[PDB]
């Protein structure tokens, strides 16, 4: 079974350099040509370059000439991409590929992808903050609640409502950037027959800091 | 290099319907183009190469035609697994120029959003800053325009937004609006409102709170 | 073939047809001017005892490491792309060291080889094409680039090269046994001529036993022997003396 | 007897003759490990 396995996600400071691997198994690594690409968040795809393992010929894109270099290790069937002079514009995922010309193809056969983010901030634990609906009967049919996070790094956090039991209309909005630190919110819909008679709480956990914090929604 | 243009970027077709994805080229690419399929978060897989041939494992409903300038990826009987991101590539001259991308959507009835504003809590009042949020849930279609008015004056700084992808159960959108500001600027004015317009009504949906 | 002035390339392997003549192989086995001599199916010295229809000699120069690829059931750049051999080869292989003959300071550029081919050759096939070899899904358009290379490559035959990299004038001696008549044979022997003595006879196309003497019989220029009324031999013309 | 006489790295014990100076006779054992000569030059107990 032909399988391409890449590395894990790397947090890196600006100006440094990283090495992204793509291990290969299931086929003859010498003949087939390997490409490398880059997909930024929300925008179109872009191509970087390609390397040939039997010879070593390279042809990079003109916008990535002083950005990335490629090396192939035939002793372990592992390719490598080394990025240099990183800036905040390289917040993207990077895939490995495989050409298919000696099989009557035009195939790329993409791998998994390594999420490489850039920042200059130490990992900060989150701080939850509840939302005031507020007091009572707003509206009379269905009342919405919520809980914010502010100032945390890195993605993601696990926002569970009522310790993972309430799931009838949970809308965890994606994270944005306001002060080089991520923030998001969540929106739930609890009917009037249980609030504020019963306790509805918001549980946000951070796997990168191992901090468990919960805040009960209080009617105010 | 070659500029591969895709128009439009959004398309909405229900299940059991015929959809056509098109993208143009700048120069004479010839025949060698491609098409891909990218699930949200997952890795892209290949669907069509050289605009007339499928791959090993893709369904037979993905057919392609066209040569020279226009290329069309037509799907006959779409499904729930058809919702992905579709790109087009060229193989004529190095470097390879990918396309823009087209996302598929499910058609739904028109529904107005249910706006909800949340003033900052007492824990925000003793923290260092304040932020008032305006949730918008279960609306269709995607086009919307939120406007934070501060006693009749539209505020533009610190007004951040965060849209969502389509829900896989009701095919509705959701979005949120975070307005960040300091302490005394929150208690400088007396009212705050979350104006949001839509095509489902002439006048925009109004909600507000005092103090 | 073995002592040619300028050999051909490997992808341009020359072939010279030999037939309708005698071939003395014993001088080669006792030449002691060859790095290797290997005959498949038959002994090298026994070649003087057999007869064949057609005999070819495929000549080319290769590096020392590629010599093992010159055999039936091999694999390599030459065994696949420049000069492939069949699985039932029963000819011969002779190796001469050309490190002092065909070597050149800075590599010998007169000799080249198809280091890249779209696929493999056939037995005794030759490919003298100069098409740019495509390895990727991109088109070469006759010129080079990403996965597009001129297939033929020069050699590094040099005095600096080692035993496995110096040139070697290779000569593969092909043989043929067709329904057509035998045209090439080894050299035959002979001896002096005895008379007035009971001895055995083994002439060019006649054998037997008896006493041999001179005679006054008048043979024709094309007559070899004679027979009596009972269809029994009673005379013979000596093949080396009329 | 591929399960008994065989061997992963090749059985050296079971061998055969490859060359000879003449034809063997019926029921004639031969255990001469002498280096077979084929040319004119002497062998003197070594291949070459």
């Amino acid at each position: 079974e032909v399988q391409l396995q890449q590395s894990g996600p790397e947090l890196v400071k600006p100006g440094a350099s990283v090495k992204i691997s793509c291990k290969t198994s299931g086929y003859t690594f010498t003949e087939y040509t390997m490409y490398w690409v880059k997909q930024s968040h929300g925008k179109s795809l872009e191509w970087i370059g390609g390397i040939n393992p039997n010879i070593g010929d390279t042809s990079y894109n003109q916008n990535f000439k002083g950005k990335a270099t490629l090396t192939v290790d035939r002793s372990s069937s592992t390719a490598y991409m080394e990025l240099r002079s990183l800036t905040s514009e390289d917040s993207a995922v990077y895939y490995c590929a495989r050409d298919g010309y000696p099989y009557y193809y035009a195939l790329d056969h993409w791998g998994q992808g390594t999420s490489v983010t850039v920042s200059s901030a130490k990992t900060t634990p989150p701080s939850v903050y509840p939302l005031a609906p507020g007091s009572a009967a707003q509206t009379n049919s269905m009342v919405t609640l919520g809980c914010l996070v502010k100032g945390y790094f890195p993605e993601p956090v696990t926002v569970t409502w009522n310790s993972g039991s309430l799931s009838s209309g949970v809308h965890t909005f994606p994270a944005v950037l306001q002060s080089d630190l991520y923030t998001l919110s969540s929106s739930v819909t609890v009917p009037s027959s249980t609030w504020p008679s019963e306790t509805v709480t918001c549980n946000v956990a951070h796997p990168a800091s191992s901090t468990k914090v919960d805040k009960k929604i209080v009617p105010r | 290099d070659i500029v591969m243009t895709q128009s439009q970027k959004f398309m909405s077709t229900s299940v059991g319907d015929r959809v056509s994805v098109t993208c143009k080229a700048s120069q004479n690419v010839g025949t060698n183009v491609a098409w891909y399929q990218q699930k949200p978060g997952q890795s892209p897989k290949a669907l069509i190469y050289s605009t007339s041939y499928r791959y090993s494992g893709v369904p037979d409903r993905f057919t392609g035609s066209g040569s020279g300038t226009d290329f069309t990826l037509t799907i006959s009987n779409v499904q729930s697994e058809d919702l992905a991101e579709y790109f087009c590539q060229q193989y004529n001259s190095y470097p390879y120029t990918f396309g823009g991308g087209t996302k598929l959507e499910i058609k739904r009835a028109d529904a107005a959003p249910t706006v909800s504003i949340f003033p900052p809590s007492s824990e925000q009042l003793t923290s260092g800053g304040a932020s008032v949020v305006c949730f918008l849930n279960n609306f269709y279609p995607k086009d919307i325009n939120v406007k934070w008015k501060i006693d009749g004056s539209e505020r533009q700084n610190g007004v951040l937004n965060s849209w969502t992808d389509q829900d896989s159960k009701d095919s509705t959108y959701s979005m949120s609006s975070t307005l960040t500001l300091t302490k005394d600027e929150y208690e400088r004015h007396n009212s705050y409102t979350c104006e949001a317009t839509h095509k489902t009504s002439t006048s925009p949906i109004v909600k507000s709170f005092n103090r | 073939v073995f002592n040619a002035t300028r050999f051909a390339s490997v992808y341009a392997w020359n072939r010279k047809r030999i037939s309708n003549c005698v071939a003395d192989y014993s001088v080669l086995y006792n030449s002691a001017s060859f790095s290797t001599f290997k005959c498949y199916g038959v002994s090298p010295t026994k070649l003087n005892d057999l007869c064949f229809t057609n005999v070819y000699a495929d000549s080319f120069v290769i590096r020392g490491d590629e010599v093992r690829q010159i055999a039936p059931g091999q694999t390599g750049k030459i065994a696949d792309y420049n000069y492939k051999l069949p699985d039932d080869f029963t000819g011969c292989v002779i190796a001469w060291n050309s490190n002092n003959l065909d070597s050149k300071v800075g590599g010998n550029y007169n000799y080249r080889y198809r280091l890249f081919r779209k696929s493999n050759l056939k037995p005794f096939e030759r490919d003298i094409s100069t098409e740019i070899y495509q390895a990727g899904s991109k088109p070469c358009n006759g010129v080079e680039g990403f996965n597009c290379y001129f297939p033929l490559q020069s050699y590094g035959f040099q005095p600096t090269n080692g035993v496995g990299y110096q040139p070697y004038r290779v000569v593969v001696l092909s043989f043929e046994l067709l329904h057509a008549p035998a045209t090439v044979c080894g050299p035959k022997k002979s001896t002096n001529l005895v008379k007035n003595k009971c001895v055995n006879f083994n002439f060019n196309g006649l054998t037997g036993t008896g006493v041999l003497t001179e005679s006054n019989k008048k043979f024709l220029p094309f007559q070899q022997f004679g027979r009596d009324i009972a269809d029994t031999t009673d005379a013979v013309r000596d093949p080396q003396t009329l």
